């Protein structure tokens, strides 16, 4: 019954930003996980709730793919119960998450000479997210007393900031591309 | 204006409590990142708490479990709470608005907090007169030497202000008992040092204290 | 946990010089990095941000620059209200760690210090204790040592020393040093001498006094 | 890593006593949680999976409480085979699995003391350029008890180890040993030396101490 | 069901040693294996684990030095250890992991072996006679006792007559030195008109280096 694409969310030709993280939903085939296991330069690979050698007996309902880009030191901040400023203004996962985290370098694919100014997280925001929320908007952000009016100035900042990757950074700070499957109640082989 | 004032500082006994206020205008600490760091005397800087616009607070290693960082909307203000003090937490306290990449802007007035055994008490003066050994090139030095007061500050001035020139003050010390020293100097021509005039006066504020003492030749 | 690290820990120049400061961290930071001033009795300044710009109100001559584990801050034309202490910031997910400091002072030429020395008076010995008490004037650089000598035998403990900032005027320095003893210790010995060295002196300068003088 | 965490250290608990023991977690695991039994010197056993279901083949006496991050371990009526430590192990984050410190359940007697004796560095062992003193303490219960060295009335510390026996099946009763080493110069540098003892058996706590050649 | 541990010894640091684990009872291609290790300061912690379909998981402080494989056909689980270092000291259990519904547990376990790692020498141990006297005597009896010095490895067996005397005779576990080497005691508890009359000899015995001390213990008169 057709295999679901597992190597077009894993090798896509560009990822999406943290903050405008891409959903995908799979479906109606016959999950073959191996690709997961034969492929295992894996920076960060960990699963709540289910256990990892379990994947191929067991089945859900459907399954969800979120695909971003974050730095590092950021990663620890994919997982249930943490507060950080990718957890509280980008991504929130639940506290009874029952899915997997993977994590891997992409330092030659998304890294260039003078900084890649195409990978954007935000910064300002005045409350933390709701789980599985995505906030995409571009106002002004205020800071004082005085309204924005929708200029930038003193107490009024653009709420995004670029991450500006380049190769002579250090080894927390260079771009890791993060997938993130969430099961709830497809099948393995 | 935009400005931030703290208050809240004091003596206080190595584990007792405190609660430091800095009150914000034009700043809303609702949405900003708020900082609380201090700085020891000649020890550089050091950062203590952060608090989020969303209620997320972070504490260094070396306080942590021992305060707490909270916000007041209604009167916007950022509160510190200190508890289980130790000696090494004696310094001046500074509040911050945090920007991330673009640092800290815009900082407070800071507040000084010391934390000691107390027994507050006056100071005791004593004369440096000048003499043979202290003549040198037709200039004598002499001055006023103050020994085991607490706390800081202290006032030395000499002739009621009437001298400026040459006076030196030099900064105080911890002593193995707690106490401050600290010495006011000031050398004069060596023919004027039978006939001018020399009286050093010590103010005390904490002790409310005042000594207006004669330094005159050892015969 | 990443540390930060300014080399020139002390630093003199004249007005008009060309100045640099370094900042150098342990791993790898990027290029987001703070250099802040401070004056002696106030609030610390902002001065650069993400280790390139300027924040309004900056005189345009400090200029920042550096990206990865070095970073380096100059002032081309040096101002008479420019000599305080810098210092390098950074965030690195959710700590914030400073650097230790440089301290930037005024250059001048070496001046011999002035020696004076101070004996325990009457009013302290009845008191209970007595200070032997040694002054050092108008000397520069800093650098400058100071030792106790009882009945010609070096004296290790019970001593401190106090030192001056730069003088508004002479830009000289000015430093006091204090023995303690009690009534016994200071009796059982009739020699005293604060030996001064510095490098103003071409040999060593020694005042002394007597116990029964 | 989650930090898991247990409580009491130790207890003693008489045979047909209801027995609980609780651990808590640094995280809501929900009912991710497994509780395991080892006797001494024996491979771990499994008794409770899911914190509320009990494993096929393991009395029922034995049960399981609690959800998010309290949960207690409880049995209903003690037996001699249920001398052990009990562990428990959080099951939601994997692979990195996490165990926890343990817990002890002993068996109580009355309050006995602890017979004190103290044993002086033979002249043979300072022949060799060692000394050790050793300190005794016999037939004490419970466990907790305190021994402190000191050398010339001055507290010693960094070269004093202790060993402790295991409960016995006659007396049920412990036996502790501590020894002190030190060189034969610095043993011959004092004259005083003592251990002092502190138990919950005793009313008072009890310093023995020799001087050299004494004995 | 039945599990088996082998391999276990000694290797000085910078080695590499393989332990294997033989299963009965069950059928071997369809379960999970784990290896998890206990110390005696830290208790139990997981350090490998392998699945069905060829996917092996190790923690930080593991990955790359060690590494695990299986073999169906023989039943066989190996585990090996590369650049060991002296924390690595352990009792290791090879378990079978199983899962209801979705909450995975640890069913069966091994017996283990012991993993020591250090500059290891074959050393033979020091006796010291620990005598009695009025300060070691109360109420009518006196302790009297043997201890064993820098010996390695274990054990160090300690009797006393040669087995023919049991009442009181107390031994303590060892205790690892900041040395690399091990020292325990023996005491034993005599009736105070005994003193200097009946024979005291404590039969110390050590199997790897050969060493049997037969050390005469007798009271003093102070």
């Amino acid at each position: 019954t057709n295999l679901c694409p597992f190597d077009e969310v894993f090798n896509a030709t560009r990822f999406a930003s943290v903050y405008a993280w891409n959903r995908k939903r799979i479906s109606n085939c016959v999950a073959d996980y191996s690709v997961l296991y034969n492929f295992a330069p894996f920076f960060a690979f960990k699963c709540y709730g289910v256990s990892p050698t379990k994947l191929n007996d067991l089945c859900f309902t459907n399954v969800y793919a979120d695909s971003f880009v974050i730095r590092g030191n950021e990663v620890s901040q994919i997982a249930p119960g943490q507060t950080g400023n990718i957890a509280d203004y980008n991504y929130k996962l639940p506290d009874d998450f029952t899915g997997c985290v993977i994590a891997w370098n992409s330092n030659k694919l998304d890294s260039k000479v003078g900084g890649n100014y195409n990978y954007l997280y935000r910064l300002f925001r005045k409350s933390n997210l709701k789980p599985f929320e995505r906030d995409i908007s571009t106002e002004i952000y205020q800071a004082g007393n005085k309204p924005c009016n929708g200029v930038a100035g003193f107490n009024c900042y653009f709420p995004l900031r670029s991450y500006g990757f380049r190769p002579t950074y250090g080894v927390g700070h260079q771009p890791y591309r993060v997938v993130v499957l969430s099961f709830e109640l497809v099948c393995g082989p | 204006e935009v400005q931030l004032v703290e208050s809240g500082g004091g003596l206080i006994q190595p584990g007792g409590s405190l609660r430091l206020s800095c009150a914000a205008s034009g700043i809303i600490v609702s949405s900003n990142y708020m900082t609380w760091v201090r700085q020891a005397p000649g020890k550089g800087l050091e950062w203590v708490s952060v608090i989020y616009s969303g209620g997320s607070t972070f504490y260094a290693d070396s306080v942590k479990g021992r305060f707490t960082i909270s916000r007041d909307n209604s009167k916007n203000t950022l509160y510190l709470q200190m508890s289980s003090l130790r000696a090494e937490d004696t310094a001046v306290y500074y509040c911050a608005r945090d920007l991330g990449p673009y640092g800290m802007d815009v900082w407070g007035q800071g507040t000084t907090v010391t934390v000691s055994s107390a027994s507050t008490k006056g100071p005791s003066v004593f004369p440096l007169a000048p003499s043979s050994k202290s003549t040198s090139g037709g200039t004598a030095a002499l001055g006023c030497l103050v020994k085991d007061y607490f706390p800081e500050p202290v006032t030395v001035s000499w002739n009621s202000g009437a001298l400026t020139s040459g006076v030196h003050t030099f900064p105080a010390v911890l002593q193995s008992s707690g106490l401050y020293s600290l010495s006011s100097v000031v050398t004069v021509p060596s023919s004027s040092l039978g006939t001018q005039t020399y009286i050093c006066n010590v103010n005390h504020k904490p002790s409310n204290t005042k000594v207006d003492k004669r330094v005159e030749p050892k015969s | 946990d990443i540390q930060l690290t300014q080399s020139p820990s002390f630093l003199s120049a004249s007005v008009g010089d060309r100045v640099t400061i370094t900042c150098r961290a342990s791993q790898g930071i990027s290029s987001d990095l703070a250099w802040y001033q401070q004056k002696p009795g106030k609030a610390p300044n902002l001065l650069i941000y993400a280790a390139s710009t300027l924040q309004s109100g900056v005189p345009s001559r400090f200029s920042g620059s550096g990206s990865g584990t070095e970073f380096t801050l100059t002032i081309s034309s040096l101002q008479p209200e420019d000599f305080a202490t810098y210092y390098c910031q950074q965030l690195n997910s959710d700590l914030y760690t400073f650097g230790q400091g440089t301290k930037l002072e005024i250059k001048r030429t070496v001046a011999a210090p002035s020696v004076f020395i101070f004996p325990p008076s009457d009013e302290q010995l009845k008191s209970g204790t007595a200070s032997v008490v040694c002054l050092l004037n108008n000397f520069y650089p800093r650098e400058a040592k100071v030792q106790w000598k009882v009945d010609n035998a070096l004296q290790s403990g019970n001593s401190q020393e106090s030192v001056t900032e730069q003088d508004s005027k002479d830009s000289t320095y000015s430093l006091s040093s204090t023995l303690t003893l009690s009534k016994a210790d200071y009796e059982k010995h009739k020699v005293y001498a604060c030996e001064v060295t510095h490098q103003g002196l071409s040999s060593p300068v020694t005042k002394s006094f007597n116990r029964g003088e």
